C-alpha cells in the first residue's frame, strides 16, 4: 500500500532503542501496549502512519514491522513485557553457539556464516509478506557482539542480494573514551561494512548523546539504556513527517537524492532541539527559529561527537533543516537568507552553497503545545577527526604486533591477515577524498 | 448537512495538498505514454489507472465523494500529454449551487502545475539513486561533470518546491482557515471563496516560469535517458556532443542564480530565440 | 417447510419443446416451471419475454454441463484400461485436454456469475418492489450479454470441437482389444496431437486475454473470423 | 448420495486418527457422541450430513461407515468412551490370531490371508449397505508390522475384487534417512502394492509431521496421540468438498477425476496454513487476504517431506489449493490472477500450468470467526528421490543378509527375497520415466 519499511534490530543497544521506539509510536498514535485502538480511533480517519511502519491483523491490532536479532538477554526483556505479543514472534530470531559473539567481531561473524541461510529465510518471508517494499532501516550497535558481527554479515548479504531497494543504517558509535584495547579493530571491521554495503548511514555518537542524557535529563547513574531513550526520540521524530500525511516531500527518496550525490559522502550527523520537557519541575518555554539554528552547532548538545574545532566552521557538503511546529516562516526566511550569506561553514567556489529547509507539523492523534522544535540533517567533513583517531589506534595495535592474536585464531584472519591492512589503506583513501572535497579541486575544475 | 467536513475534503482534493501518494503512483504507471503526446491507446491506459484509483481510497462513507465526483481528463490529438491533461468535476446537489465555473478552473490549474513539479522530481530522484550504485561507474573527469550538474539541479528543484508550497499554498491556506473560524457567518464563506480564487490568480500573474523550465526539463530528459545506458572511439565523440549540451545548460543555470535575487534570466530566453533565429 | 414446500418439488415438470427433431433426445430437452403469482398478469400477456431470457441463459449453462458430464465419464471409463508406452502417452494427453476446459469453466462461474449474484444479494440485504427483482436479474443478464458477444464468438466453437475429438478417441480405444486396429490407432493419435498444438497456441492468446481482462490479440482473432 | 466412502483403519495410528476424525465430523454436523441429532433446528438441509462417512439407523443415530482392523488397545479406548454408539462392534476386528507382527511385513500380510473371509464379511456388509460406492480410503503407517503388512494384503484383494472403484490411501512415511535399517524391507514389500493397487496415495512424512508437532504444539510430553490430532485436522479438510456438496463448484468425484494426471504419479504431499489449536493456545492469529494468499505459496511449514520441500527443480504435476472460509471474492480473483501468472511451481517442457484452487465456507455450527485457512494437496515428480533412498537402504540390508529364514519358506522368495529384486528393477524404470516427462520427450513428433 505504503512504501513499507523493515527495521532490523541487532545487538543489545539496537534491541533496546528498537523496543522503545515502538513504545513511543504506540503512545503517539493512541493505541495499546499491543497496538489496541481506543474507541474514538475506530471512527473515520487517522494518520497514514499505519501501512509503512505497521501491519494489520485487521481487527485494529497494529503490529511493528520489525525484525529482532540478538541472543537470549534482549529477547528475555521483550518476553517479560506485553511488547512480545505486539511484535510478531517469527520476525524475532534468537541464537547461541558454544562460542558466542562475546562482544568480539570474529565469533559473531563465524556464527553469522553458519546461520547465513536462516537469516535470509527470515528476511525473504517478511519481504514476501510486504506490499510495496521501499527498503530497510538497520538499527544497531558497534559495542554489540551481534550488532557488529552478525550485522556485518547481514550487510554483505543485503548488498549482493538486492541492489534495487534503499538501505539506511542508524549506527551507534561508543560512549566516550576507549573501553577495550581491541576497540579500534572491532570498530574498523564494522565500519568497512558500513562504507561499502550501505547507501546511507546516520551516525549516532553515544558520547555526545550521553552528555545530553547525563546533564539535561539528569541521571546520577547513567547507562546505555537511558541514553537510548533519547536516540528512539530522535529517530521517531525524524519519521514524523513521513507518518504524517500532507507530506510527500518528506519522502525518503527525495531527501536522499538532495543530501547524497555520490557514495563517497553518506555519513550524516543530526542536530536537535528540544531536549527539555521531562519530569516537569522546571520551565519549558518555546524557542524561535534563530535560537533553534544556533543550538545545533554546539558539540555535546548535538547528538553527534565528530570532534570539531570551534563548533562547526568546517566544510558542509549539504544542510537540510527541519522545523517542527507552527511558526512564521517568513521571519525565518529572511534570517536564513542572511545566515548563508555570513556563511557559518566553509565552501569552495567550485560548488554552490546548497541549503534545504523542511517544515513539518505534529500529529493531531496526540495533544500538542506547539513548541519550537527542529531536527537538522547534514553531511559534514568534521566526522573525519574521529576516523583519524580510530585509524591511529588501529595503526598502533598493528605495529606492536600484539593483541592481533584473538582475531587471528579464526580461520578468516588466519588465511589472510592481509585484509585488515587492505582496509586501513582504503580507509586512508576515504579520509583523503573527504579532505579533497573541502577544496575547489574536488571536481574537474 | 455537515459542511465542515466536506470543506476539509475539498482542501484535500482540489487544493491537492493531501493526495501526494496517489500522484506519485499515478505517474509511475504509464510514464512512457505521458512523455509523448496523445495516442488512442494512451487514453485507454490512462482511463484504467483512473478506474483503479477509484477503487483504492475513500471508504469513510457509503459513497465516495472524491473518487466518484472528480475524475481527471485527457485532450485528444490522434505535443505532449502533460499539456493535454485537465481535471474534471461532476457536480453534486444541493452542494452544486455553491460551486462555480471559475472556481473549478482555478483548482484544476493549481493541480496541473503541482503535478508538473511532481513528475519531474520523481524522475530526477530515480536517476540519481541509480547513479550512486556501482554498475554505472567504473569499467574520469566527465563523471565528475555529471555528478555536479545532477546535485545542482536537485537543489534548484527543491528550492522551487519550498517557495511554491510556502509562499503560495501554505500562505493562502493559513488565511482561509482564519476566515472561516473567526467569523462564523455565511458572508465569511463568500469572502473566503473570493480569497481562494485570488492569490492563485496573482501567483499566475507573478510567475510564468514553466515554459522556460520545461525547456530545461526536456534537455534534462535527454541527458538522463543517455545516462541510464551505462557500460572506445564512439563514446568519446558522443561525450563531446554531450559536453557542448552541458556547457550551455551550465551557462543558463549560472544566469538563473541571479533571477532568485532579482527575477528573469535573459540567457535561457536568448537560447530559445537564437535557435528560432540567431 | 423446506423442499416439499419448495420451487423444485412443486414447481418443476419436464417439457419437450424444440424446433425440429434431431437424431438425439438431448437437443430437444427443456424444463418447465409452474405459475408464480408475481407474473400471473405481468408475463401472462401477449409476450412471455422474461421466461424466454432466463431460458436462454439456462441453455448455455446446460450444454456446458452436458459436455462436462461426458468429459468426466469418458475419462473415468479409460482409467479402467479401456474405452506399453502408448498407454502413458494417451493418459497424459486426455487429462491435459480436460484440465484446460475445466479451468475455463471455473473462470466462467467464479468470475462472472458468483461475483455478480453476490453483489446483488448484498445490495438487497443491506437495505420493496417487484422491480428490484427484475433489476438485479437484468443486471446479471446484461453482464452475461456483453461477455457473450465478445468472447463466447470463437469460444464455444472451440469447446464443441474438443468434445467431438474425445468421443472419436474413446470410440477408437474400445476397439483395440488386430493389425488394422493398431494402424488406425497410430494415425488417430498423431492427429489429436496436431489439433492440440494449434489449440495451445490459441490458448496462450486466450490466457493473455484473461490477464489484461481483454488483450488485443484475441480481439484480432475474433474480428478475423467475423 | 454423493458417492459413499469406506475408511479402512489399519494399525495403531489409523485407529487413533480415526477416533479423532469422528469427533471432529460429529461436532461439525451438529450430531451427538452417539450420532443422535440435535433436537431444535440445527440442520434443515442447510447442509447435507454426509451419508459417505455415515449411515443412518432409523433411531436416527448416525453411525460411522468404517472398518477397524488392529488388535485390542485402540478399539478399547473408544469402547471405554462415550464415543461407542458412533462405533460398531461388528466393524471392529481384533487380532487373536496375529500372534506378534514382529515388525515384519510378511507376518502381517500373511495373518490377513488367514482371516480373509471374516474380514471380507465386515467389508461386504459395509459394501451391501452402500448406495453407489465412490471408493475407499486406507489409513495406515508404513514401516510397521501391522500398518504395513495387513493393509497391503487388503489392498491387493480389493483391487482384484472391485476393479471399477477408487482406492485412496493416506500413508505415513518414515524419513528420507534411516536409523533402523529393516524399515527398508517393510517399506519396499509394501510399496509395490501401494504403487500399483492405489490410485492415489497421500504421503505424510513423519519427520516433517514431528516438526510441526514439536514446534507448534510445544509440549514436552508429546507422543503419537498428540500428533494424530494434526493428521485428523488435515484429513478432515480434504474431505470438505464431499461432506458439503452444496458448493456448486466443489464436488469431490469430478475434482478427483480431473486432478489425477494418471495413477503413475499419485504420491501427494499436503501443506497447511495456519493451525487450529488442539493441544496448545487458541488461534488468535488473524492476517489479511493478501497475507493468507502469500502463506499458501510457502511450504515453509513442512507437514510432509517427499522432497518437494527440500527443492523444486523438476516439475509439479498438479496442485490443488483448498480454501476454507468465505472472504471477499473480488479480491480473491485479483490475487489469483497474480498467482497463475507468477508461476511459483516448477514446470516441464509442455506443462507450464496446471494449478487449481477451490473456495468453500466454514459451517456456523462452529463458533464464527473471520480467520481464513487453507490446505495444499499437490502431486510432484521429485517423489522419485524417496524411491532412490529406498533403493540405497535396500541394497544395504540385502548386503548383510539379515533374517532370510522367514522369507525362504515362501515360494516367492526361495532364492532369498526375489520380490524385492523384481521390485528394484521395476522402481528404476518408473523413476527414469518420470524424469523424461519433465523434459521435451513427453511430446515428440
Amino acid at each position: 500500500m505504503g512504501g513499507e519499511i523493515i527495521t532490523l534490530q541487532a545487538g543489545q543497544c539496537g534491541n533496546h532503542v528498537g523496543k522503545f521506539l515502538w513504545s513511543q509510536l504506540a503512545k503517539e498514535h493512541a493505541i495499546g501496549t499491543d497496538g489496541l485502538s481506543q474507541l474514538p480511533d475506530s471512527s473515520t480517519e487517522r494518520d497514514d502512519d499505519t501501512k509503512p511502519f505497521f501491519r494489520e491483523n485487521c481487527r485494529n491490532k497494529f503490529t511493528p514491522r520489525a525484525i529482532m536479532m540478538d541472543s537470549e538477554p534482549s529477547v528475555i526483556a521483550d518476553v517479560e513485557n506485553t511488547f512480545r505479543g505486539f511484535f510478531d514472534p517469527r520476525n524475532t530470531w534468537v541464537a547461541s553457539d558454544g562460542a558466542s559473539a562475546g562482544n568480539s567481531w570474529a565469533n559473531g561473524y563465524d556464527i553469522g556464516t553458519r546461520n547465513q541461510d536462516d537469516i535470509l529465510n527470515k528476511i525473504d518471508k517478511e519481504i514476501d509478506s510486504t506490499d510495496n517494499f521501499e527498503g530497510f532501516q538497520l538499527l544497531h550497535s558497534v559495542a554489540g557482539g551481534t550488532g557488529s558481527g552478525l550485522g556485518s554479515n547481514l550487510l554483505e548479504a543485503l548488498c549482493d542480494r538486492y541492489p534495487k531497494k534503499i538501505l539506511t543504517t542508524y549506527s551507534v558509535f561508543p560512549a566516550r573514551s576507549s573501553e577495550v584495547v581491541v576497540q579500534s579493530y572491532n570498530t574498523i571491521l564494522a565500519l568497512r561494512r558500513l562504507i561499502e554495503d550501505s547507501d546511507a548511514t546516520v551516525v549516532f555518537d553515544n558520547a555526545s548523546l550521553l552528555n545530553i542524557s547525563g546533564k539535561v535529563f539528569r541521571n546520577p547513574n547513567i547507562d546505555l539504556q537511558h541514553t537510548n531513550q533519547l536516540i528512539s526520540t530522535i529517530i521517531s521524530s525524524v519519521t514524523n513527517s513521513i507518518r504524517f500525511p500532507s507530506y510527500m516531500y518528506s519522502s525518503m527518496s527525495s531527501i536522499y537524492s538532495t543530501l547524497i550525490p555520490s557514495p563517497e559522502l553518506h555519513f550524516l550527523s543530526p542536530s536537535f532541539t528540544p531536549f527539555t520537557s521531562d519530569y516537569i519541575h522546571d520551565d519549558i518555554a518555546h524557542k524561535c527559529h534563530s535560537s533553534y539554528d544556533v543550538m545545533l552547532d554546539l558539540l555535546d548538545p548535538s547528538n553527534s561527537l565528530v570532534s570539531t574545532a570551534m563548533n562547526n566552521p568546517t566544510y558542509f557538503n549539504v544542510y537540510n533543516t527541519i522545523i517542527g511546529n507552527v511558526e512564521p516562516r517568513q521571519i525565518s526566511r529572511a534570517m536564513t537568507k542572511l545566515q548563508q550569506r555570513i556563511k557559518f561553514p566553509s565552501w569552495s567556489s567550485s560548488a554552490m552553497h546548497v541549503n534545504i529547509g523542511r517544515r513539518s507539523p505534529y500529529l493531531p492523534l496526540q495533544p500538542n503545545e506547539n513548541e519550537v522544535s527542529g531536527m537538522m540533517l547534514s553531511n559534514m567533513s568534521t566526522v573525519v577527526n574521529v576516523f583519524e583517531n580510530a585509524c591511529n589506534t588501529f595503526d598502533k595495535v598493528f605495529a606492536k604486533g600484539a593483541f592481533l592474536n584473538n582475531y587471528n585464531v579464526g580461520d578468516l584472519f588466519q588465511s589472510m591477515q592481509n585484509v585488515q591492512d587492505e582496509f586501513a589503506e582504503s580507509r586512508e583513501v576515504v579520509q583523503s577524498l573527504m579532505e579533497d572535497y573541502v577544496a575547489a579541486e574536488q571536481d574537474s575544475y | 448537512y455537515d459542511l465542515i467536513n466536506v470543506l476539509k475534503h475539498l482542501q484535500q482534493i482540489f487544493l491537492g495538498y493531501q493526495s501526494g501518494h496517489n500522484v506519485l503512483k499515478f505517474l509511475t504507471k504509464n510514464m512512457g505514454e505521458l512523455t509523448k503526446h496523445y495516442r488512442n491507446d494512451n487514453n485507454a491506459n490512462y482511463d484504467k489507472l483512473l478506474q483503479n484509483f477509484e477503487l483504492e481510497r475513500q471508504s469513510e462513507n457509503p459513497n465516495n465523494l472524491m473518487r466518484q465526483l472528480l475524475m481527471i481528463q485527457f485532450d485528444t490529438e490522434t505535443k505532449s500529454a502533460i499539456y493535454h491533461l485537465k481535471f474534471d468535476i461532476n457536480i453534486p446537489y444541493p452542494l452544486n449551487i455553491i460551486i462555480s465555473r471559475t472556481c473549478m478552473i482555478k483548482y484544476q490549474i493549481i493541480l496541473r502545475y503541482q503535478l508538473v513539479l511532481q513528475y519531474h522530481s520523481r524522475l530526477l530522484d530515480e536517476t540519481w539513486m541509480d547513479l550512486n550504485k556501482t554498475p554505472s561507474w567504473k569499467y574520469r573527469r566527465i563523471v565528475r561533470a555529471t555528478r555536479v550538474l545532477h546535485a545542482k539541479m536537485n537543489h534548484f528543484i527543491k528550492t522551487i518546491m519550498e517557495y511554491f508550497n510556502q509562499n503560495v499554498i501554505d500562505k493562502e491556506v493559513y488565511s482561509l482557515e482564519k476566515c472561516y473560524r473567526n467569523p462564523t457567518l455565511a458572508v465569511a464563506i463568500q469572502n473566503e471563496l473570493e480569497g481562494g480564487l485570488t492569490n492563485i490568480m496573482t501567483n499566475r500573474c507573478l510567475s510564468d516560469l514553466i515554459p522556460l523550465q520545461l525547456q530545461i526539463f526536456d534537455i534534462v530528459y535527454k541527458f538522463c535517458k543517455f545516462i541510464k545506458s551505462m557500460r572506445e572511439d564512439a563514446a568519446l565523440e558522443l561525450i563531446q556532443k554531450l559536453i557542448e549540451y552541458i556547457s550551455n545548460a551550465s551557462s543558463i543555470f549560472r544566469k538563473c542564480l541571479i533571477n532568485f535575487t532579482q527575477e528573469l534570466s535573459t540567457e535561457k530566453f536568448d537560447f530559445y530565440d537564437s535557435s528560432s533565429v540567431d | 417447510n423446506s423442499p416439499r414446500n419448495s420451487s423444485v418439488i412443486n414447481g418443476l415438470d419436464a417439457r419437450v419443446l424444440d424446433l425440429g427433431h434431431g437424431s438425439v433426445g438431448w437437443d430437444v430437452f427443456t424444463l418447465d416451471y409452474i405459475l408464480y403469482p408475481p407474473l400471473s398478469l405481468v408475463l401472462n400477456v401477449n409476450r412471455p419475454f422474461g421466461r424466454k431470457e432466463y431460458l436462454r441463459i439456462f441453455n448455455f449453462l446446460w450444454r456446458f454441463k452436458k459436455n462436462n458430464y461426458f468429459y468426466q465419464k469418458e475419462m473415468l471409463k479409460s482409467n479402467d484400461i479401456i474405452r506399453i508406452n502408448k498407454l502413458s502417452r494417451i493418459s497424459i494427453l486426455r487429462t491435459q485436454f480436460q484440465q484446460f476446459n475445466s479451468k475455463m469453466e471455473s473462470y466462467y462461474l467464479n468470475c462472472i456469475i458468483e461475483e455478480n449474484f453476490k453483489e446483488m444479494t448484498r445490495k438487497l440485504q443491506r437495505t420493496l418492489n417487484i422491480d428490484e427483482l427484475e433489476s438485479v436479474h437484468n443486471t446479471f443478464l446484461t453482464n452475461i450479454l456483453s461477455h457473450k458477444l465478445f468472447a463466447t464468438q470463437p469460444y464455444p466453437t472451440s469447446l464443441v470441437l474438443l468434445l467431438n475429438s474425445v468421443y472419436e478417441f474413446v470410440k477408437v480405444y474400445c476397439n483395440l482389444n488386430s493389425n488394422g486396429l493398431l494402424g488406425k490407432f497410430n494415425t488417430n493419435l498423431k492427429e489429436i496431437v496436431s489439433q492440440y498444438k494449434n489449440f495451445k497456441d490459441r490458448l496462450y492468446i486466450f490466457r493473455a486475454d484473461l490477464k489484461n481482462d481483454g488483450d488485443e490479440e484475441l480481439f484480432l482473432l475474433s474480428k478475423s473470423l467475423r
